[PDB]
């Protein structure tokens, strides 16, 4: 069927979801900064 | 036993997630086409 | 085409479709990871 | 030859110790096959099976063991193989004609089988006393009564995906040939089991919307679209399934009187079921 | 002769073919057409193997029908030179399934399901592929196994060794677990089923209440009346298909030792740790 | 001796007559087939 | 189209059932039991409640030392890697003693570890046995159960204990590991040549074969005659329903004779337990009284002769 | 897409997300410590 | 040619036709990989 | 975040936690002591 | 933090820990028995 | 210390702490006599 | 301390002490028969 | 609990500790013939 769960608290759950989502992915980029500064995954013609 | 409001609502869930979706692989295999082509011609890669 | 919802039921639709394309998702990571040409963590030359 | 194990210049010790496991071996067949011999011996040799005409009993070989004593959780020490079945059996005259009048020849009915408890419709003589738990419960009752339980194992697959965790209350009844025989009203578990055991319907579709009948739950194919299709039997043949006693109950009897008349549709539900492909 | 309460299930019905020409029974067995034909297989297979036996030794263990050689392809053989194995093998397998469809006949008539059956052809499966379908793939007759008590025993030492350590292999071990498992449930079930009927003297009959009161008791789950036998039936079944898959995958689709086979987890990029 | 059919019905013996000549017909010719002498379709020498 | 008795589609909850009381000196149960969907098709869908007393307590610890104790040294020999661990997984094994040590205490590397896992696994299962043997007693059943793991112990004591202990070495037992064991079943029929030719092997095979094919004899049976209530066994056993009659029936028309509800369990139950018990004994026979099986089945003429198809070798070193 | 909660139950959508976050970021740790140049621990030079 | 659905049930028949065209695809992509002509990761020369 | 529990049972987050970490400190302990330079009972030259 | 017994039996609670401790310091145990520097009883050198 | 045995069953301690010093007391002379500066029977030089 | 036997059935806890003891016992036998110094039936010397 | 009164678990208590105390005693001797057997303490040197 529905989930039981009012039309306003459905839009409240995306809100910190899409927050938390995005404060989750917002670490991991930092973090891939961080790592590509240490040692980049893309390897060039040549090789590394 | 879906109705035609509940068949809409969902395709517009589906439509915006396909969307993305797409958009952002369609990206991923630009960069990764950039990077190293995969089809090799008759020499090789 | 909303009305493919009609047809199946969109709730196990798209649980069924992440986990089908996580799966060949990791399949084709995986796939590229054993070829020599494509495997970025190996670096070997292209 | 020599070693350890040596026994003789031929006999060794693994040889005689395998040996000695046949001798064990035949004497646990053996003891096997009378354990197999406590139900329906001895044999009933027909008198037109013998050339004396005149009916007999084997005893087989093994000969069947001495009669065996359970005694049950309400006190009464039964023996195995019990008198009372013995007695009906060879007593009930059958209304089934031999096809042919020598030994192994098949019965074909004379009335109808399907009531007349022939074949794949047949019964065995139970006991008449509604079956308990070991606390002293309604064993099999319906969920009217035994209203602990509820449909369905899981409330969020029953509520979410009730395809695959379904409640037949109110499902329409077809028989073998499409028509419709009736709704679902009530579930029968068993509380021991834990199981749904029979599918209490009306007549709603071919007889009195009033009346009650039950249908096994392995005769029943609870669908997808809220239909529950009995291969068994015709829809038209639902209104001769045995009634229960008792609303509110069912004997051991009971259940073999309702279970052997829809298996005895398998053969007689239709013309043709008899019959070979070809 | 029949038991007191056979009479009035011995009825007219439920063959596939022959109607009411076999429909009947001798002794205890119902023949039927297909037992008539399962006579006439057996009865055939059985007699060429003597008659094989009599051509090189009578002793029971030695006796040996073999297949033909690997240079014969798929071609019929000279009867001493595996074609007398050829005949038996067709002889086995039509007494194999119509012993299966006779016992259809047999489960209509006494209005069961077909489960027999259907878990018989399983097993017949299994001897399918030991002697047509992977000597099919291979390509000759030749790789089935010999008709004897201990030269099929030579076979199955020999054509595990082919792949050098027979215990690696993916799908033995599959059916091997799946063998060990279904004996340790029938313990188990035959076990459990004794123990209430037969509880100790003077107590009375136990009830589906202790059955799984017992195993909750004992490991904390019970599956149950209706479950042991699906699970029974599911262990026992899972093993002779697997089986097959062991037997099936070695050769035509796995020529090098087994535990070479294993040399993909080895190398699983997660955890190669060089 | 007429009278045997007073003992065993028609049908049945004659079920398990055929069906052992069935059988005795076939082992013969295949043993037959087996021999060197006797393989008519081989064709060997005497 | 016939419903086919594989999975249970309707199903019925009602409240947890704790169990048939036990005596006023058993410990409680546990008060954890959940309801499974997915265990609910194949059959009861209860999860738990567990008994746990003496005996089911000491062979949890016994048994929990004997897994530290294998896992530890599995893991300490890949240098304590957790991915050269899961790399490894069906390699790695907790070694048995060296043959130099006979029957003597070896040092903990040097088969000592093993010797104590050995010992604790040992206690463990043994533990287990009383356990299950108590369970059926505290409610009043038969010891069946506990006897017939009884016959599953002295395979796994004959295999592990009395036969390494009647060749005078720990060395002859059976290191704790996936494939290692494997290694030592193949190396076990290499050095006492080919067990196949073990007549106890032999019967040993028989009930296991027979066994699976019990099982799904009456496994199959049970569900073809479901819609009989077959699977309800005892009501059967003590008030012979029709079910019953056209389970015996099917096989009787068969293959001439069948089984009692009552007796298919003790046809099952010994071809369970003859299995693991035949395996016990042949496993004592070979080493102690015979050498090489395939010279013992010569002996008896029981080795099939090969006519000629290659040039036999010769060996040099003769 | 806030509609997106009211069909799939929250708790059974983030214990998936976590089951699969724990599992991609264990995996994806694991490979790296496999390979000998992004090994961090294992010390290797470029 | 629409009757074709008053027969069969769409949703068993778009399920039956995408697992075929799963497995179909994949079969044919995977007998690609294996030549030496069409192996497009594996960087073949003619 | 108070409102994660109204979501997540807390008394079973709590425990899987617990048991969750167990799992991955000891992993993470035994990855170091299987590397050469930060097995701290081995005492390797950093 | 008191509010953590209302939570859960703390019988429940010293049982886990108790149960967790016991093992945790036999893989300690048997840890430092498996490095030359810190068994005991194997009375190693430094 | 007695409110300990108001929340653990006194009955099923005694029990359990015997069983389980069984288990450790067995296991650490078992040890013990794997070594070999500690098996008092091997009587191997200190 | 004669408390312990309204805790506890005496049958059982007499079984469980004589069944401590017949393994303990078996145990030191076995374990004395296989040194050399107190395998006894050996007869070897000091 | 059990059922035993405060009297017969004390009746069982003193045969217990009676048991007890004739099975270590047995022991003992048993354990000091042994030890004129043959010591099982080493010295520094072994035996
Ligand atoms: C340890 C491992 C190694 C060893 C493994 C085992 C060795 C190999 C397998 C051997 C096992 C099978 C041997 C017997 C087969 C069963 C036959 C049978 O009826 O058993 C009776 C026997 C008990 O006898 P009974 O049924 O009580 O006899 C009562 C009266 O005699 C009943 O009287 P009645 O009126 O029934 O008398 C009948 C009489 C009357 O005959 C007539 O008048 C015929 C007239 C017609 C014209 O003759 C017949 O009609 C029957 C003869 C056979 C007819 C066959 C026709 C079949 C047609 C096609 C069907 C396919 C088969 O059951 C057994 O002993 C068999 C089981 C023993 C072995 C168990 C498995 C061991 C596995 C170990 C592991
Ligand atoms: C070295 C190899 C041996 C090493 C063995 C170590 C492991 C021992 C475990 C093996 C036995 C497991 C099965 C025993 C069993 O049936 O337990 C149920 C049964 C349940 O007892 P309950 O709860 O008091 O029963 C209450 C009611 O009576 C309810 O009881 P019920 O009515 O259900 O029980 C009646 C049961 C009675 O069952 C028993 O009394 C136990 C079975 C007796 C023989 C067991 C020996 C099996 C192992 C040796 C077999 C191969 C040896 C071959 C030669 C060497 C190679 O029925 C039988 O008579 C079955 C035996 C078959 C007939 C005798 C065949 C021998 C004739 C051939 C020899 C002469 C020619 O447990 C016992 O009676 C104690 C068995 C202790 C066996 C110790 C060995
Ligand atoms: C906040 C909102 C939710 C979310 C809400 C939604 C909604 C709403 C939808 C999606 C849908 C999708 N989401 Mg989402 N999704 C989220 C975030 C993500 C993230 C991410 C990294 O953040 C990813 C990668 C995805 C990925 C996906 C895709 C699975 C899908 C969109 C593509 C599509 O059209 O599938 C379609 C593709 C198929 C149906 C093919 C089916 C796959 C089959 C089974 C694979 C067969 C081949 C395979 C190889 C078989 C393997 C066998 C081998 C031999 C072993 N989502 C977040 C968590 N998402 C859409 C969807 O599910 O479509 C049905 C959709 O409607
Ligand atoms: C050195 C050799 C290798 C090895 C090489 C092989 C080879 C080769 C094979 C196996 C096969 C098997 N191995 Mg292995 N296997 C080894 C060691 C083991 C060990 C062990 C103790 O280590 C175990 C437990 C097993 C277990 C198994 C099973 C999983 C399997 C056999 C069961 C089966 O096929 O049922 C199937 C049952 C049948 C096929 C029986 C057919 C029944 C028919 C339909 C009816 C016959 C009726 C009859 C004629 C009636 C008689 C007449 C009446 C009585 C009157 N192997 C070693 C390591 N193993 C076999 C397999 O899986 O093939 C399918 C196989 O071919
Ligand atoms: C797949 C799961 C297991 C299984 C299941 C199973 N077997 C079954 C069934 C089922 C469900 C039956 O219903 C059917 C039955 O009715 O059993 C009583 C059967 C059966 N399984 C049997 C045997 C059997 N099952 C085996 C195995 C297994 N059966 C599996 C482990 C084995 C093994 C492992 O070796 C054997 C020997 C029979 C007792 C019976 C089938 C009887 C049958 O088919 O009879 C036909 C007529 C005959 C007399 C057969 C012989 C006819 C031939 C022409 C001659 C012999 C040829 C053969 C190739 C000789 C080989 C000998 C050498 C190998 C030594
Ligand atoms: C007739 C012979 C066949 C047979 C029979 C048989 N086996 C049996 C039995 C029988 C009759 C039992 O009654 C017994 C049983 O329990 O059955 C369910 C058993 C059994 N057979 C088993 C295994 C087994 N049987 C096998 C074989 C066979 N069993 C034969 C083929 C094999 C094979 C093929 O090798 C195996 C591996 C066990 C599952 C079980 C007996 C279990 C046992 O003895 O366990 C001892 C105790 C331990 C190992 C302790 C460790 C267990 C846990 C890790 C402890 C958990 C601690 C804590 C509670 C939780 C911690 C985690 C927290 C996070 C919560
Ligand atoms: C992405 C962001 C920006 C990319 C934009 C497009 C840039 C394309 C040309 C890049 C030029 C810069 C460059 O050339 O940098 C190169 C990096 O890889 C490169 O090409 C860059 C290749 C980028 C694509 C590869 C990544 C594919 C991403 C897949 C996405 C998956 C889903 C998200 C490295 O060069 P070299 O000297 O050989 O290094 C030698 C190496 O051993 C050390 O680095
Ligand atoms: C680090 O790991 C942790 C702690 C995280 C937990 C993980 C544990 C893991 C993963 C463990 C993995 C275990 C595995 C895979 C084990 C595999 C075991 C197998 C396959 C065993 C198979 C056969 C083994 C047998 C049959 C062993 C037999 C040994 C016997 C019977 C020993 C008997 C010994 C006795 C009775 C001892 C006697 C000692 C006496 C006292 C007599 O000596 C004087
Ligand atoms: C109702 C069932 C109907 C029967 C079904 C039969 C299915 C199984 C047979 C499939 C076809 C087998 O095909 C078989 O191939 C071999 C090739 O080695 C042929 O053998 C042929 O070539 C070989 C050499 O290759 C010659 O030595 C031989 O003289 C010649 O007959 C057989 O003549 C043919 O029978
Ligand atoms: C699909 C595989 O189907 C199977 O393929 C193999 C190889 O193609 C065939 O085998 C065929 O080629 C092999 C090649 O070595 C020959 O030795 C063999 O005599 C021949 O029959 C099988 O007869 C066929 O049934
Ligand atoms: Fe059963
Ligand atoms: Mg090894």
């Amino acid at each position: 069927s529905l989930t039981g769960l009012s039309d306003e608290e459905a839009k409240e759950f995306h809100s910190i979801f899409m927050q938390s989502f995005l404060i989750f992915t917002a670490v991991a980029v930092v973090a891939h900064f961080l790592a590509w500064a240490w040692r980049p995954w893309i390897p060039g013609a040549e090789g590394y | 036993n879906v109705s035609d409001e509940e068949a809409k609502e969902f395709h517009a869930m589906f439509s915006q997630a396909f969307t993305v979706y797409i958009g952002v692989a369609v990206v991923a295999h630009i960069l990764a086409w950039a990077w190293r082509p995969w089809i090799p011609g008759d020499e090789g890669f | 085409m909303w009305r493919m919802w009609k047809i199946l039921d969109y709730r196990r639709t798209v649980v069924l479709a992440h986990v089908g394309m996580a799966v060949l998702a990791l399949l084709i990571h995986f796939i590229l990871l054993s070829t020599e040409n494509f495997n970025w963590l190996q670096g070997n030359p292209y | 030859m020599e070693g350890t194990g040596a026994l003789t210049d031929y006999m060794n010790v693994a040889q005689m110790t395998l040996y000695a496991f046949w001798l064990f071996l035949a004497g646990l067949i053996v003891y096997l096959r009378m354990e197999d011999k406590r139900e329906g011996y001895p044999l009933q040799a027909e008198a037109n099976e013998n050339c004396n005409r005149t009916p007999e009993k084997k005893l087989g070989f093994p000969a069947p063991p001495s009669p065996k004593v359970f005694k049950l959780a309400d006190g009464r020490s039964i023996q195995v193989p019990r008198a009372e079945k013995t007695d009906y059996e060879l007593n009930t005259q059958l209304r089934a004609e031999p096809t042919a009048p020598w030994d192994g020849a098949p019965l074909e009915p004379t009335g109808n089988p399907m009531v007349d408890g022939l074949g794949p419709a047949a019964w065995a003589k139970r006991e008449d006393e509604p079956e308990v738990t070991h606390g002293g419960k309604q064993k099999i009752c319906p969920l009217r009564v035994a209203t602990e339980f509820e449909v369905g194992m899981s409330r969020d697959v029953a509520r979410f995906w009730p395809e695959i965790d379904p409640d037949p209350r109110g499902y329409q009844v077809l028989g073998c040939d499409g028509k419709v025989a009736g709704k679902i009203v009530d579930i029968w578990v068993d509380r021991g089991e834990l199981r749904p055991m029979y599918l209490e319907m009306d007549l709603s579709g071919v007889g009195s919307s009033g009346d009650r009948v039950l249908l096994p739950i392995n005769f029943a194919r609870v669908g997808y679209d809220s239909k529950v299709r009995v291969n068994a039997i015709t829809g038209q043949q639902f209104t001769d399934v045995p009634r229960l006693r008792e609303a509110d109950r069912i004997s051991p009897q009971e259940e073999d009187f309702i279970t052997g008349y829809f298996g005895g549709g398998v053969l007689y539900a239709v013309p043709g079921r008899t019959e070979p492909f070809l | 002769a029949m038991l007191d309460f056979e009479k009035k299930y011995r009825v007219r019905g439920g063959t596939l073919l022959g109607g009411d020409l076999f429909d009947f029974w001798i002794g205890p067995f119902y023949v039927g057409i297909f037992g008539v034909l399962t006579a006439i297989f057996a009865v055939l297979g059985t007699v060429l193997i003597i008659y094989g036996a009599s051509q090189d030794t009578f002793n029971l263990w030695q006796i040996s029908i073999a297949p033909p050689d690997l240079s014969y392809g798929l071609a019929l053989a000279p009867m001493m030179e595996g074609g007398l194995w050829q005949i038996i093998t067709v002889c086995a397998l039509g007494a194999f399934i119509t012993w299966a469809l006779r016992q259809a006949e047999i489960s209509k008539k006494l209005g069961m399901g077909y489960h027999v059956p259907v878990a018989f052809a399983v097993a017949i499966l299994a001897y399918a592929t030991l002697v047509v379908f992977r000597p099919l793939l291979m390509g000759a007759w030749g790789h089935g196994f010999p008709y004897g008590i201990l030269s099929h025993l030579d076979w199955v030492s020999n054509v595990g060794y082919q792949y050098l350590h027979f215990h690696y292999n993916p799908a033995h071990m599959l059916a091997v677990t799946f063998f060990f498992t279904t004996t340790l449930a029938l313990a188990l079930h035959g076990g459990l089923i004794l123990s209430v009927t037969n509880p100790k003297k003077g107590e009375p009959v136990k009830t589906a209440e202790h059955e799984n009161t017992f195993f909750r008791d004992v490991i904390g789950y019970s599956i149950g009346s209706l479950g042991i036998h699906r699970l029974g039936l599911f262990l026992a079944l899972n093993a002779g298909f697997w089986s097959a898959v062991c037997i099936i995958i070695s050769g035509p689709f796995w020529t090098r030792g087994w535990p070479e086979w294993w040399n993909w987890w080895l190398n699983v990029p997660i955890w190669s740790w060089g | 001796m007429w009278r045997l059919w007073k003992l065993y019905d028609p049908r049945r013996v004659l079920i398990g007559i055929f069906s052992w000549l069935a059988v005795l017909a076939l082992v013969i010719h295949f043993i037959l087939l087996s021999t060197d002498r006797f393989n008519w379709v081989g064709g060997a020498a005497v | 189209a016939e419903y086919q008795n594989i999975f249970t589609r309707v199903q019925v909850r009602g409240p947890t059932d704790p169990g048939v009381e036990l005596p006023a000196a058993d410990w409680p149960r546990t008060k954890g039991a959940t309801h499974s969907w997915l265990l609910g098709k194949i059959g009861d869908a209860q999860v738990g409640p567990i008994y746990l007393g003496t005996t089911g307590v000491m062979s949890i610890l016994f048994g929990i030392v004997s897994i530290v104790i294998i896992g530890m040294n599995m893991l300490a020999s890949v240098d304590w890697s957790p991915l050269e661990f899961i790399r490894q997984f069906f390699w790695v094994a907790l070694e048995p003693p060296p043959p130099e040590y006979g029957l003597s205490l070896p040092p903990l590397n040097d088969g000592g570890w093993w010797l104590i896992a050995g010992f604790t696994l040992t206690l463990s299962v043994l533990l287990w046995f009383a356990r299950t043997y108590n369970r059926a007693r505290a409610l009043g059943l038969g010891t069946h159960v506990a006897w017939a793991f009884a016959a599953a112990i002295f395979l796994f004591l004959a295999i592990g204990f009395i036969w390494p202990v009647l060749m005078g070495s720990w060395a002859k037992s059976v290191p704790f590991g996936i494939f290692p064991h494997l290694d030592w079943t193949t190396a076990f029929s290499l050095r006492y040549g080919n067990l196949y030719y073990n007549p106890f092997h032999m019967l040993s095979i028989v009930f296991l074969f027979g066994s699976a094919l019990l099982f799904a004899m009456h496994g199959a049976t049970i569900l073809a005659a479901g819609r009989y209530n077959a699977e309800r066994e005892i009501e059967q056993i003590t008030d012979r329903g029709t079910a019953a009659e056209r389970s015996a029936l099917f096989w009787r028309w068969t293959m001439g004779f069948n089984a009692t509800m009552e007796s298919i369990h003790r046809w099952g139950y010994w071809f369970a337990i003859l299995c693991v018990i035949t395996g016990g004994i042949g496993i004592l026979l070979t080493g102690t009284v015979v050498e090489n099986w395939y010279l013992w089945g010569v002996h008896h003429g029981i080795a099939p002769e090969y006519p000629e198809f290659f040039t036999p070798a010769v060996d040099p070193a003769a």
